[PDB]
């Protein structure tokens, strides 16, 4: 029952790559997309009021 | 769908919305030169009849 922990210790490698490298440009992505998408949504309610 | 919708008709309220905007004082300008243009029909009617009255006494 050794594998399993030279197993995990490459999911804690491979975990610790992705949170540090490929979850933040995404979370920048989809957070770009959402305020976009918001600012969007703003000014149509702006140019109805106006 | 709905929002590519909503983008278009946003462009289009802000068209109309301007468009709008000078046509208020487009029909202001006409309304108010149509009331002019009434008013200078009168104090000529009144200098038509009154030139009639003065030359027929």
């Amino acid at each position: 029952m050794s594998t399993f922990i030279g197993q995990l210790f490459g999911f804690a490698v491979i975990v610790y790559l992705v949170w540090r490298f490929i979850v933040p440009l995404v979370g920048r992505l989809m957070s770009a997309r959402q305020d976009t998408v918001r600012q969007q949504l703003a000014d149509a309610a702006a140019a109805a009021d106006r | 769908r709905e929002r590519d919708a909503m983008v278009a008709k946003t462009l289009a309220d802000n068209k109309k919305s301007d468009e709008q905007f000078a046509a208020a004082q487009a029909d202001y300008d006409e309304a108010m030169t149509e009331a002019r243009v009434q008013a200078s029909s009168l104090r000529d009617n009144a200098r038509a009849d009154g030139r009639k009255v003065i030359e027929d006494a």
